[PDB]
């Protein structure tokens, strides 16, 4: 029974380490109906204490809703596409919002203390506990497991958030930062408000540590803490022991944990299947280049008019699975990192970079055949932008060298939104050729758009950052070139001289 | 070579002459034709085809990891060199065109041949047309034919009227070689034929609701590949399906991309034995009237990636033997009464490792599951609850055979 | 039973205890001969500079071993060296040096074909262990014979090494030579589990009380109880940490705590033999020994809380009654026997402690079953068909095209290349899963030393690594992440290389030949003179050993030949290979 043993031992370990006694002593010192605080920069660690007025019984269940686009929302970093909103307990939110004033400077102090590798603890009693959590959740707006994060220790506090919040903080790093010390005699009304984080439950003859929120629900659903800390201290040298939680809860915790471990191993196993799928895409791309179309235009045509058997399999089996897998990977690692030195260690990061640069063009084809505009700023999905950012962060720390006498045939274009630009340019050109009664300010801005695109194209060609397959006869880039050559006239430039003399037929040789 | 072949393989090889040059033919086409022409079994005809590939007289390529089950050969290419077809032609011009047996005819831009005014005595007639064909049909007599093949390239097509004159027809095949689907019309003429038993179409734009309207009283099988269905209507209850279609047993729908909803009438063929909807990637669900097929034996749904669940009325299929859901990636959970089927013996569920087996599957006996190893993790826990279970595992070998269909 | 387990019998215990008693007088060590036996006993110490070195700045006194004097005390594939106590290493290095006439004596005793035994009471015990390892690195590892097998027999010694020390003994099969006797309440086997700061002010008094020589010192109730209390508190935290990360169970909040915790790096090594007045219990499992080091000396009942602090000290001096009267006690080997409840309550363990010890033994069994599964996988026929298709089908057809399978793969114009790529990926997955099990310590200590595994991994690396390099360079992956040897090379190949090199030795690898030629070509010859010279120097040794094949690399269409031919005729006239 791994989970039962761990829970008992971890409660025992935290009790022996000695943070409850120090934190509670500081709380007792600040105490023995407003919001106050104290700061102690001891040699061991910097410790911040909040005190706050007693508990309102009538106002126990009111909450304020927040939203991403709302501007009074202080925590916009933690709401997402699957959770665009969350709601918070009202009185503690008001206390925190009022106190924001000088704890801005305190935030500078505490973040600077953390960056120098010293521990920081934020703690409070019952209502001051909730406020403390808010302050901690305010400091956590920047996370990487290379750098430190605060720890919150909370003695007998009410819940603050609802199920949307505990869904945001379900299996993430931001859970590991909270520690709620609650006697087994307190009962909670969890119809609306929910628990997040890790809990320490203090029985009479021992204590237990539980990280699962279902079990907290099953144990606490429906005191004075100096005595319970004394009782734990005395029970430390007990001569006899029982099991303080029932075995039904143990079975539940074990079951869920085993499921989670299996699902962790599953993606490590499935990455190799994904690589065989990409190999199929490689041979598809090779044939699409042998027939002088390019795989982007072949994919687009066969999406409009399906006629072939290989292409339906490409789209419906290989690309669909690849998209599903990589969305899952990005959804999972951006709440729970790898390797504690970098999320997405090295096989996932470099495979994901290759996947993005091979597979996004087809997502652009789908987007623009379906009848949409402005892909880059309004259309591309989250996992693509995350993959680009994470790889670019590390690509600056590695040494490499690009030869100027190579064969570029098998290069993948570094900007995976190249075809989005081409589609936008084609849209603009046809809107010029088809419009009537159009003003001249708009005509001038459209000419600005064309000149901008010309600059972008010449700067990727000259830098050797595009693949020669954009020069294949039945490409869309060549349709853009033909129509722009018509609507241009004789205004010669660098790009026009490159194309006209037919020097594009030796690029990348 | 041709003479060195035994008698039967002589005409089996001679039948190859009717298909256009370098045409990638699936092995089910000629197998169905041969079954109706020669009354033999499908298995032994596949053995003859393997034999002809052993003497290096044709090429046989599998497209995937399907086995040679009962007459499911929609997954094998027959591919023949030019000169082998030319040799197969060589043996059959000895007799005269009006009294040939195997005659291949060509029509280029409505330049009809001037001997078709006569009375043709072929029993296996093929017709080829080009892009410019305008469906100005000459009137011929062809009373000796039992088979018929129509190669197309047109944007629009009308079946000839003299089809009603072939009182001896048995088989029918239309293949479109154009870029965009052909619009077939003038199709009701077939209602006069008393002997039509198998029909096959490919890459043609058909309003599927026609078949009940057409009184195909003797049709045994109907197969569609890559067809387009257009606007899916349903509201023609005027015609009793079970009386017009008294002899229909198999329907094979393959690669029909736009079919998002299965038609209403196929639930009313109580003579159904097989039903096969494979590679249809817009089909998300099946009608709850499928439980009205009380005599359905086989049911294949291979490689339909978007099908999320199987309908409940699968309880009512009391005759189901074979049940194939290989590579059904969107399938989540089998129906919760799947264990009430007291005849289900086999299942293939390769790549269905993501599908949750309900409890009552323990209420089955002597079943053989074919699956990959990741699927077996679902099938290994429940072993000691099943007195005669077999779980046979093969492996996916990888090849580029489908790059022929590019 | 005991003799069939440990390899020693009663008279050897008797002689070792007598000799280690004699060593209380002589200087630094004491030699004793009896027929075909020679035993060296070592002298203890009871000051503070001989446990925690005053020069050392760290909190436990630890120093890392040296890769040239103890080459085997490391994790092979990873690279990490072991860690020992600095005081004990200093003592050993003082003893070994030529001025002492210690090496000459052991060489005398070894050329005579006799048995060698190292021993000592408490601190001397810690030196004995070190000497044994020194012997094993100098003599036994060069020609391993039963004549040369040593013995180490220690009496209440303190802990000496970290977890890599125990792992390194386990991988070499040397853990069977060491035997350590610990009484139930003896306190010195538990001292080095504490922080130096927690005992620095009360250490010398209690040490003075442990000396059997200067016995004139008198007790103090409070100093004794304080030493005992703090020592057991640090022991408590070390054991709990060990349980909580037995399987990596919810490591998150444990890491968050870990920013607040300092815990000793010392673990048991060898076989540990706990003793009571009724029974002897033997354990080979280090995790179970670490739990029993805390649960055996907790209180049987309540009022015994005042007796334990002094009975610990008094039990440190109870190894004479133990040695003279060990034939009259029942012997039980804990790892094998399955009725541990009676045994472990006889030792005084509670029920929680018993569950923790059971957990440790179960995890060892889980590691053994993991190894069984891996052997089953790699013995099958589909795996070896994947490996034999490259050997017998791909490589010969690529030799018959007159360019070799590296360049054949790098051009990739056929379905045979698609098949090689998919096979390469499948084998990659399997060896990556094994490596991942090794990195979490889910396999037994001796897996990296198994010879079937070394042969398999060497065959795999030498066939398939050229294809991984061809994949890297085929598709321009070396312009996105740099040269192969730095950030491109997978960890499985490095692990295999290190394991093979260790097994035999007791442009650095030949399987990475191609990488070098890809870095070196296309460059002016002045800048690459040295590197081309080193490569063409090691090519002969590689071709003989079988790392590089000779039918492939000299082919007409090959990449290496078409680079070699363009070098200056001044170089091509004096090359070591110009006759190819």
């Amino acid at each position: 029974s791994s989970s039962s043993l761990k829970g008992s031992a971890l409660g025992k370990l935290v009790v022996t380490s000695g943070l409850l006694h120090s934190s509670w002593s500081k709380i007792l010192e600040i105490h023995n109906s407003g919001l106050e605080f104290q700061i102690h920069r001891e040699e061991k660690f910097t410790l911040v204490v909040f005190s706050a007025p007693p508990i309102c019984r009538s106002s126990s269940s009111d909450s304020t809703l927040l939203h991403v686009k709302d501007k009074e929302n202080p925590f916009p970093f933690l709401c997402s596409e699957n959770n665009p909103s969350f709601s918070l307990h009202t009185p503690a939110f008001n206390l925190f919002t009022s106190a924001s004033t000088s704890l801005t400077y305190l935030k500078s102090e505490l973040l600077q203390t953390l960056k120098s590798e010293k521990p920081v603890i934020i703690t409070g009693a019952a209502l001051g506990g909730s406020v403390a959590s808010l302050y901690t959740l305010w400091l956590l707006e920047t996370i990487e497991p290379t750098l430190k994060r605060p720890l919150c220790i909370t003695f007998g506090s009410p819940l603050i958030g609802d199920a949307s919040l505990q869904q945001i903080l379900e299996n993430s790093v931001r859970n590991s930062c909270f520690l709620h010390v609650v006697s087994a005699q307190t009962r909670i009304k969890m119809d609306f408000f929910k628990p997040f984080g890790t809990f320490l439950i203090c029985f009479d003859s021992g204590c237990v540590c539980i990280e699962d929120h279902v079990a907290v629900t099953e144990l606490l659903n429906g005191v004075d803490y100096s005595q319970v800390l004394n009782r734990l201290d005395q029970s430390m040298l007990s001569l006899a022991d029982s099991r303080l939680i029932p075995e039904d809860v143990i079975k539940g915790i074990e079951k869920r944990a085993e499921m989670k471990n299996l699902r962790f191993d599953m993606m490590f196993k499935k990455l190799n299947d994904m690589k065989i799928s990409m190999a199929y895409i490689e041979w598809y791309k090779k044939k699409c280049k042998e027939v002088k179309i390019g795989y982007y235009d072949r994919f687009k045509t066969q999406l409009a008019f399906p006629s072939k058997e290989f292409d339906i399999n490409i789209k419906n089996h290989h690309k669909s699975e690849l998209n599903r897998f990589w969305k899952s990977v990005v959804e999972e690692v951006e709440r729970r990192p790898q390797s504690d030195a970098s999320i997405l260690k090295r096989r996932f990061l470099f495979s994901g970079n290759n996947y993005r640069r091979m597979i996004e063009p087809l997502d652009i084809a789908e987007y623009y055949l379906e009848g949409r505009k402005e892909y880059r700023t309004t259309g591309r999905s989250h996992h693509y932008v995350m993959l680009e950012k994470w790889f670019g962060m590390e690509s600056i720390l590695i040494e490499k060298e690009r030869c100027k006498k190579r064969d570029l045939s098998d290069l993948l274009t570094f900007d995976s939104c190249f075809w989005a630009e081409v589609e936008d340019s084609l849209i603009v050109i046809n809107q010029l050729n088809t419009t009537v009664g159009m003003r001249d300010d708009v005509r001038e801005v459209l000419t600005r758009k064309l000149v901008e695109f010309e600059g972008y194209v010449w700067e990727i060609i000259t830098k050797r950052e595009v693949s020669p397959e954009i020069f294949l006869e039945e490409s869309s880039f060549m349709k853009w070139w033909k129509e722009y050559k018509k609507i241009k006239g004789f205004n010669s430039s660098y790009l026009t001289e490159f194309m006209n003399t037919r020097k594009y037929e030796s690029y990348g040789k | 070579s041709f003479d060195a072949l035994d008698p039967n393989l002589k005409e089996c090889f001679l039948d190859m002459g009717s298909f256009l040059e370098d045409q990638k033919i699936r092995a089910s086409v000629i197998i169905d034709m041969w079954v109706e022409l020669y009354g033999k079994g499908s298995s032994i005809l596949y053995m003859y085809l393997e034999d002809l590939a052993s003497q290096n007289l044709l090429k046989l390529v599998p497209l995937g990891t399907n086995e040679h089950e009962d007459g499911f050969y929609n997954d094998f290419l027959v591919t023949q060199h030019d000169i082998l077809r030319e040799l197969a032609i060589c043996q059959s011009e000895f007799k005269e065109n009006l009294e040939r047996k195997r005659l291949n005819l060509e029509i280029l831009e409505n330049t009809f041949p001037d001997w078709c005014l006569n009375t043709i005595n072929a029993s296996l007639l093929s017709i080829s047309t080009d892009d410019l064909f305008s469906s100005k049909w000459l009137e011929m007599d062809c009373p000796n034919v039992e088979a018929l093949v129509l190669n197309l390239s047109s944007s629009d097509y009308a079946l000839p009227s003299f089809i009603s004159g072939m009182k001896k027809l048995k088989v029918l095949t239309i293949t479109n070689h154009g870029f965009y689907p052909a619009r077939l019309s003038n199709f009701s003429c077939l209602s006069s034929l008393p002997n039509l038993k198998r029909i096959r179409l490919e890459k043609v734009s058909i309003t599927l609701l026609d078949i009940p309207q057409l009184q195909l009283s003797s049709l045994k099988k109907l197969s569609l590949v890559m067809c387009s269905f257009g606007e899916v209507f349903y509201d023609t209850e005027d015609i009793v399906v079970s009386n017009a279609l008294s002899k229909l047993q198999e329907i094979d729908i393959d690669y029909c991309y736009d079919l998002d909803e299965l038609p209403y009438w196929i639930s009313e063929i109580v003579s159904l034995k097989t039903l096969s909807i494979t590679n249809c990637n817009k089909l998300s669900q099946l009608p709850e009237a499928i439980g009205n097929l009380s005599r359905l034996e086989v049911l294949r749904l291979c490689s339909s990636m978007n099908l999320s669940e199987l309908p409940e009325a699968t309880e009512g299929l009391s005759n189901l033997r074979f049940l194939d859901i290989s590579h059904c990636l969107g399938l989540r959970k089998l129906p919760q009464e799947i264990g009430k089927l007291q005849n289900l013996k086999k299942i293939s569920m390769r790549k269905c490792s993501g599908c949750e087996l309900p409890e009552s599957v323990t209420n089955l006996e002597n079943l053989e599951v074919k699956c990959d190893e990741e699927t077996g993790l679902l099938w290994e826990r429940l072993k000691p609850k099943m007195r005669n279970l077999r779980v046979q595992e093969e492996e996916i070998e990888h090849n580029l055979n489908l790059l022929q269909m590019f | 039973a005991f003799e069939a387990l440990t390899g020693i019998n009663g008279d050897l215990i008797t002689r070792s205890w007598s000799a280690s008693k004699q060593a209380y007088l002589t200087e630094r060590y004491h030699k004793e001969e009896a027929g075909a036996v020679v035993i060296f006993a070592f002298q203890p110490s009871f000051s503070e500079k001989d446990f925690f070195d005053p020069d050392n700045k760290s909190s436990f006194g630890e120093i890392k071993l040296n890769r040239v004097q103890f080459p085997c005390m490391r994790k092979i594939g990873k690279g990490d060296v072991a860690t020992v106590n600095e005081a004990f290493l200093k003592n050993l290095e003082a003893i070994i040096d030529p001025r002492t006439s210690f090496q000459a004596s052991v060489e005398m005793a070894v050329r005579s074909r006799k048995q060698i035994v190292f021993t000592g009471h408490s601190s001397g015990g810690a030196t004995a262990i070190l000497a044994t390892v020194w012997y094993l690195e100098k003599y036994f590892i060069r020609n391993p014979n039963v004549y040369l097998e040593p013995r180490c027999v220690t009496f209440g010694a303190p802990l000496v090494g970290d977890s890599i020390f125990s792992h390194a003994l386990g991988r070499e099969k040397w853990s069977r030579f060491f035997v350590n006797f610990v009484s139930r309440f003896d306190i010195v086997p538990r001292i080095m589990l504490a922080r130096k700061a927690s005992v620095e002010e009360t250490l010398p008094h209690v040490l003075a009380q442990l000396d059997p020589r200067k016995s004139s010192v008198q007790e103090s109730e409070q100093r004794i109880t304080e030493f005992y209390t703090r020592v057991m508190r640090d022991t408590s935290t070390v054991a709990n940490q060990a349980v909580c990360e037995l399987t990596g169970s919810a490591e998150a909040f444990l890491e968050t705590l870990s920013s607040f915790l300092e815990l000793s790096p010392y673990r048991p090594a060898g076989t540990f033999v706990f003793s009571t007045e009724k029974r002897l219990v033997a354990v080979n499992n280090s995790d179970a020994i670490l739990q029993m080091l805390f649960y055996t000396s907790q209180a049987s009942d309540e009022q015994e809380w005042s007796l334990i602090p002094f009975r610990s000290i008094r039990d440190h001096h109870s190894y004479e009654e133990l040695v003279q009267s060990m034939g009259k006690k029942l012997f039980n080997h804990l790892d094998g026997e399955n009725s541990i409840e009676s045994t472990l309550n006889d030792l005084g363990v509670s029920t929680r402690g018993r569950q923790y010890v059971q957990a440790a033994l179960e995890e060892e069994k889980k590691r053994v079953e993991n190894q069984k599964k891996i052997i089953q996988v790699i013995e099958q026929e589909r795996f070896l068909k994947k490996l034999a298709w490259i050997e017998d089908e791909y490589k010969p057809k690529c030799q018959a095209h007159k360019n070799g399978y590296y360049d054949s793969f790098k051009v990739s114009n056929e379905e045979n290349d698609f098949k090689a790529n998919v096979k390469r990926a499948e084998l990659a997955g399997v060896f990556d899963e094994v490596l991942g099990l090794m990195k979490k310590c889910q396999l037994p200590d001796e897996f990296e030393g198994d010879i079937d595994w070394i042969k398999l991994a060497t065959r795999y690396r030498r066939l398939v690594e050229p294809l991984d390099i061809a994949n890297y360079h085929r598709h321009l992956k070396n312009e996105d992440t740099g040269p192969y040897m730095k950030r491109g090379r997978p960890t499985r190949y490095i692990y295999a290389q290190r394991g093979y090199e260790h097994y035999i030795l007791k442009s650095e690898c030949g399987s990475c030949f191609w990488a070098e030629v890809e870095e070196l070509k296309g460059k002016p010859y002045e800048e690459v003179e040295v590197r081309v010279k080193t490569l063409e120097g090691m090519l002969g040794e590689w071709i003989t050993d079988g790392e590089v094949d000779d039918k492939e690399i000299f082919l007409e269409g090959s990449t290496f030949r078409k680079w070699w031919i363009t070098l200056p005729k001044n170089h091509k006239s004096h090359s070591p290979l110009r006759d190819y």
